[PDB]
């Protein structure tokens, strides 16, 4: 599996650009893709949406009507237009892939980076975290404002982990069971309001941001992420 | 357990009579049809005869017409073979088989020794 | 044929001997098993329409 | 009126009873022979209603004038899809390999919505042309009253009679078909017992062309005459017949309706 | 010569062994308790899109997924709390006579006419299935391969032979013989250190895993065993025949106990169930219908229609709380 | 629901895939091969394959070759094939009960009482040299053959025995005997005459399968 996309540079206001994201060593065709934006300052945010056998679109309330998505399976291409821009548009892009069944596992790989320089529920994290030595019991919670049951036993929350010069990787989903290819020493459990997230055992590959996200209404929203020093 | 017994074999010279039975037990008698099944001394199984439940459906093969005669009894649970004029060319293994389902009209008894219901079998002599 | 008759013969001699127990000491114990799980049996009596999965 | 008001009642009555059964053999089943059928009962259902209407509830201004646009172009429904089931039948006798390929559900659904859209222009153009008119209207509301000889006559000329000689040219010619095969059968017969149906053929295409001829001409007949009651009632008794023929002949449709009448 | 004496001795005094230990029967014990009464079910759930018949199916470790074998080529399986469809796997051979689903749900097996049954994954990284490992070892047909772990598989074949695989390697290693007709079916103690087999020359086998020898048989029938299935408390089984029956054999006595026969029935039966206390069995017919029996005192009660066709496959969920049957009209339909 | 919804569009593009595969299946025609040894049956021609195609129209016949003789239990799968095509040689007498015997079996089965047989007298060229030359009677293993007479409706083959006539239309009686005692019309049977060097054999298997198609639908209709 692998993601490779091109574009980007320096742009004038007023512009236009067109970003390419090229897959190979999966199935493409089965697959549903996303656009995921980080501002050099901020936390992630959402772009845009488009689903298998191109049946439905989706886009965040802050571009709709300026921006362009689109997919050609045979090629294995994903597309997107941009109309003028501003000069809040200066971001790196990601590229995600999601599969939809009982018992899937969505978010689970992600992109390289794509530099493009120019110039509701509320999740809210909060008092980052002090430096901490190998070998101690770390706890971090992330505070929603709407229940997440919904009525038939599923509760929607995702953990991720973003490495220093890295890419996120995906941890815990759904708040219950953990992923593939991590260590079983990551826990996670809460109440309906409350969340928490439990580390056992410390090393020193476990340094980086941790978000908490929500997918239950479509405009989705992030955390604002807590780094552990050392 | 299904069961059969063979009787009634011997040495006779050409020209001559002799019965044959088949003694029946551990299933109902009267749903199933009975078939006589002869093998060559050298060569495969052969069909023979045919009997049927009722008790008027007989059949018979092109080279034994005339001479052979098959009925039942079914008060008792007997199979019977009445044959007279026998010629040297009869030195053959008879068998007493039966078709494997009840309230049919096909079966498939001639097989390579893979069959279950069939009998021990019993000798004939007739050449000398 | 000879080897298929020895081999007939020498299965049936292990099976004389097995031990065996009376038809009701065995029977009692189905009776008693039977009895004390009726409770756990959604099928003998209906389920709920509140609590069914299936409608 | 006496007649007409058990009319109106056996109408709808014989025929929804019907469409209840063929819907329900629709769903666990998969056939081109049903779609059609369902068509039928419900072009049956729409006349025996409309005629109904205009009479009983409008017992003694335009009120007529839209009224004999919807019996009108009811009645022409009843004959088109009655023409739609005889040349399915066709293609699957003379055709045998080249029908399993090319007939499907999607080639079903065109047929059936592009036939009402033909019967709509049929009742609803002729009042805007002047030519197809009458004048002086009044009270006293008939069907000669509010439309000209002109317009009923004509229709007929140019759409029963080259509609007329395509239903009895596909009748005779399968009737050359059977015939041959049933001799086939009797001379391989003949040679198992050295060592009828044909005129069951024959007098099944008479009932079809019985119910189906005298179906336009006694009100043709009537028109011939006016340029009556007893030749209105034989033509929409037709529309009680055909229930029965092409809905009671097949096993399938029957053996559901015996199973679950009362039961 | 000898050999024919001393096995008639030999069952002569195996059948008196086992008749001198014959006091009573089930049916004069069991006249004091009260009966059940009448049952009446109600279908809940149809699904349909198979294109041809359905010869078996086979439900999910948590009673929530289920998978069907079709004779045009597919393999789909189902979600029947909502009647979703999950996957759809095409095969290389039309003809299939069985189907399992792994313990954990990371496998799925299937053989047929070509005398393979082979191993399919379902969790892949590249997002699809596909063919994990092949086993060809056998003569006949292939009528049943049931998991019994992650690594192991059961098989019997219409050449008169059992046999334990190893998925890892490939290679058999042993092989359980003493039928003379083809095994039809078989079934897995809750343990899984025992099980029986049911043959086309009216007769039945306990085998033992470790050692690979028979322990004892039971023969009482009169026709060929086309179903069996095992007792939840794991000392009887019950099994159906062609000439229209069912019998229950005791381990701990090796004879039959009870005769669920009546008249006017004159169909044989294609598959026999319990449920979860062990109080019903049910029964399937080639007459379109489907009979609930008392298990303590042979008495009908209750009755299943709404198959236009003979049915071929049924099951109970591992809860208690549905049955699931599949005939050849290519129907599949959920009582409770 | 958003992640329920997702659910539902890929059910609908699995039943839209079938619905494809739906119209490819219903378009072909399914054979099915028959016989015993010593009959040829290859020389026309645990699982066989062999596709043809005439005037844009697909065949599937299959031969089965890897099991053993009882064939009671996995012949109940082929209860929905277009029609059996059945093999003998007719040049040898020793081994004619055989194939009656097993033609009347297939023919009186239960769960096939609606599936016609095209029936192929193979190796018709071996008789006729045996009849010529003669060192073997009939009469001694058929004692009926000592009365029979041709029937009108022969079509001698042009400069032949009347005799070699004679002795192939008691063989094919024989069998028709048989094929017209227990038909309720709804099948048939269809003979022919098949030497060893023919070359058009697969014009006859298309029509019989259109002559097949024909008599179902005309049948239903109360028109047969
Ligand atoms: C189910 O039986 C019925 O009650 N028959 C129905 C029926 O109502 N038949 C009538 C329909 C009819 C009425 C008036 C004029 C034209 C048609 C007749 O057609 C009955 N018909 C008789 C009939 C046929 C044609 C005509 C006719 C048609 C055109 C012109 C003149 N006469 C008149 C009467 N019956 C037979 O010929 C029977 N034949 C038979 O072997 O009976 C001993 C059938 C039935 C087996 C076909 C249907 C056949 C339509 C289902």
């Amino acid at each position: 599996v692998q993601l490779v996309e091109s574009g980007g540079g320096l742009v004038q206001p007023g512009g236009s650009r067109k970003l390419s994201c090229s897959a190979s060593g999966f199935a493409f065709s089965s697959f549903g893709m996303h656009w995921v934006r980080q501002a050099p300052e901020k936390g992630l945010e959402w772009v845009a949406y488009i689903s298998s056998g191109s049946g439905t679109i989706y886009y965040a309330d802050t571009v709709k009507g300026r921006f362009t998505i689109s997919r050609d399976d045979p090629k294995n291409t994903l597309f997107l237009q941009m109309t003028s821009l501003r000069s809040e548009d200066t971001a790196m892009y990601y590229c995600v892939r999601s599969i939809y069944y009982y018992g899937s596992s969505p978010f689970d790989f992600w992109g390289q980076g794509t530099t493009l320089t120019v110039s509701d529920i509320v999740m809210t994290q909060a008092t980052s975290s002090v430096p901490v030595t190998p070998g101690e019991s770390v706890s971090i919670s992330c505070r929603s404002s709407k229940s997440l049951l919904h009525s038939n036993g599923n509760t929607y929350l995702y953990w991720f982990l973003q490495r220093p010069g890295q890419s996120p990787q995906l941890l815990i989903y759904r708040m219950s069971n953990l992923a593939s290819g991590v260590p079983d020493r990551f826990s996670g459990s809460g109440s309906g309001t409350a969340f928490t997230l439990t580390i056992s055992r410390l090393e020193a590959e476990d340094v980086g941001v941790y978000y908490c996200m929500q997918h239950l209404e479509y405009p989705l929203t992030f955390g604002a992420g807590t780094k552990l020093e050392l | 357990q299904v069961q059969l017994q063979e009787s009634g074999g011997g040495l006779v010279q050409p020209g001559g009579s002799l019965r044959l039975s088949c003694a029946a037990s551990g299933f109902t008698f009267s749903n199933y049809k009975m078939n006589w099944v002869r093998q060559a001394p050298g060569k495969g199984l052969e069909w023979v005869s045919d009997i049927s439940q009722s008790g008027a459906s007989i059949s018979y093969t092109g080279s034994v017409k005339g001479r052979f005669t098959i009925s039942r009894d079914n008060a008792k649970n007997t199979l019977y073979l009445q044959m007279n004029s026998l010629k040297p060319e009869d030195t053959a293994v008879y068998y007493c088989a039966r078709c494997p389902a009840p309230f049919t009209r096909d079966c498939f008894d001639v097989t390579s020794t893979t069959y279950a219901y069939r009998g021990q079998g019993t000798q004939v002599t007739v050449s000398s | 044929s000879i080897a298929q008759a020895r081999k007939l013969v020498e299965q049936l001699k292990m099976e004389a001997n097995i031990d065996r127990i009376k038809v009701s000491k065995a029977a009692a114990d189905l009776m008693a098993y039977c009895e004390a799980h009726a409770k756990e049996d959604p099928l003998l009596t209906p389920v709920p329409a509140s609590e069914n999965p299936f409608r | 009126g006496v007649i007409l008001a058990v009319l109106a009642s056996l109408i709808i009555a014989t025929n929804t009873l019907v469409a209840v059964a063929v819907l329900l053999l629709i769903h666990k089943n998969d056939g081109v022979s049903l779609c059609f059928t369902l068509n039928l009962a419900v072009a049956d259902t729409l006349i025996g209603v409309a005629i109904s209407g205009l009479l009983t509830d409008q017992l003694s201004k335009t009120l007529c004038s839209l009224r004999m646009a919807f019996v009108t172009s009811s009645a022409a429904a009843s004959v088109l899809t009655v023409m739609l089931i005889t040349f399915d039948r066709y293609l699957a006798i003379k055709q045998p390999f080249r029908y399993l390929k090319i007939m499907s559900g999607f080639v079903a659904g065109a047929c059936i919505a592009g036939l009402w859209l033909v019967s709509y222009l049929i009742g609803f153009l002729p009042l805007g042309i002047p030519m197809f008119q009458q004048t002086a209207y009044k009270g006293q509301c008939s069907f000669f009253a509010v439309f000209h000889p002109h317009f009923v006559l004509t229709l007929s000329c140019v759409g029963f009679f080259p509609a007329m000689l395509l239903f009895v040219f596909f009748y005779c010619d399968m009737l050359k078909i059977a015939s041959m095969h049933s001799q086939q059968i009797r001379k391989m017969e003949h040679a198992g017992a050295m060592a009828p149906s044909d005129f069951k053929a024959l007098r099944t295409v008479s009932v079809l062309i019985g119910s189906f001829a005298l179906s336009w001409t006694p009100f043709l007949i009537t028109g011939i005459v006016q340029v009556e009651r007893y030749l209105w009632l034989l033509g929409v008794g037709n529309s009680l017949l055909n229930p029965l023929i092409y809905a009671y002949w097949q096993k399938e449709v029957r053996l559901q309706l015996y199973h679950m009448a009362l039961g | 010569d000898q050999l024919r004496q001393e096995a008639e001795q030999l069952k002569n005094q195996i059948r008196d062994a086992r008749k001198a230990c014959a006091d009573a029967t089930l049916s004069q014990i069991t006249n004091n308790i009260d009966p059940v009464g009448r049952i009446q079910m109600r279908t809940r759930r149809t699904l349909r899109g198979h294109l041809a018949k359905i010869y078996a199916m086979h439900w999910g470790t948590d009673s929530r997924l289920l998978v069907s074998a079709s004779q045009d080529g597919k393999l789909i399986i189902w979600d029947s709390y909502t009647t979703n469809k999950v996957h759809a796997i095409p095969l290389r051979s039309s003809w299939v006579m069985t189907c399992a689903y792994a313990p954990s749900g990371n496998y799925v097996a299937c053989g047929g006419l070509d005398n393979i049954c082979s191993i399919y994954n379902l969790k892949t990284r590249e997002g699809n299935v596909r063919v994990s490992r092949e086993l060809a070892g056998h003569t006949g047909y292939l009528s049943c391969c049931r998991f019994l772990d992650d690594n192991q598989i059961v098989t019997s074949s219409g050449d008169t032979t059992c046999a334990l695989w190893d998925i890892e390697t490939g290679q058999q290693t042993t092989t359980f013989t003493g039928h003379t007709g083809d095994v039809m079916s078989l079934s897995l103690a809750p343990d899984t250190r025992l099980f029986v087999s049911g043959a086309c020359d009216a007769s039945a086998k306990l085998w033992d895993v470790r050692e690979g020898m028979c322990r004892q048989t039971f023969t009482g029938h009169e026709s060929d065993i086309n179903a069996i299935c095992f007792f939840p408390n794991g000392n009887a089984f019950a099994t159906g025949s062609d000439d229209a029956t069912c019998r229950l054999f005791d381990l701990r006595a090796d004879q039959e106990l009870m005769t669920y026969s009546h008249d006017n029935i004159i169909c044989g039966i294609t598959s026999v169930s319990f449920s979860k206390s062990g109080r019903l069995l049910l029964a399937g017919y080639d007459d379109f219908n489907c009979n609930v029996w008392d298990a303590l005192k042979a008495d009908r009660a209750g009755v299943l229609a709404g198959h236009d066709n003979r049915v071929s496959c049924l099951g109970v969920t591992d809860d208690g709380m549905a049955v699931a049957t599949g005939s050849w009209d290519s129907f599949l339909k959920i009582w409770n | 629901s958003a992640e329920d919804k997702a659910a539902v569009e890929r059910s609908k593009m699995i039943e839209k895939q079938l619905q494809k595969d739906k119209q490819v299946y219903r378009a072909t025609h399914r054979l099915l091969l028959l016989g015993a040894d010593n009959s040829g049956k290859s020389t026309i021609v645990g699982i066989f394959e062999t596709k043809f195609q005439v005037d844009k129209v697909n065949f599937h016949m299959f031969d089965v070759g890897g099991q053993r003789d009882e064939r009671r239990k996995w012949i109940q799968c082929f209860n929905d094939v277009t029609a059996i095509i059945f093999v003998v040689d007719s040049s040898d007498y020793n081994r004619l009960q055989e194939a009656l015997n097993d033609f009347k079996s297939i023919w009186n089965n239960r769960w096939l009482r609606t599936i016609s047989v095209i029936l192929f007298l193979n190796k018709q060229d071996l008789l006729a040299e045996k009849v010529l030359a003669g060192k073997s009677k009939i009469e001694d293993y058929f004692p009926e053959f000592a009365r029979y007479t041709t029937p009108e409706d022969a079509t001698p083959e042009p400069g032949e025995d009347p005799r070699v006539t004679r002795a192939k239309y008691f063989i094919r009686d024989e069998f028709l005997r048989i094929s017209t005692a227990s038909g309720d019309g709804r099948h048939y049977c269809y003979p022919h005459f098949t030497c060893a060097v023919d070359t058009e054999n697969a014009r006859r298997i298309f029509n019989d399968c259109r002559d097949i198609i024909q008599r179902m639908h005309l049948r239903q209709y109360e028109l047969l």
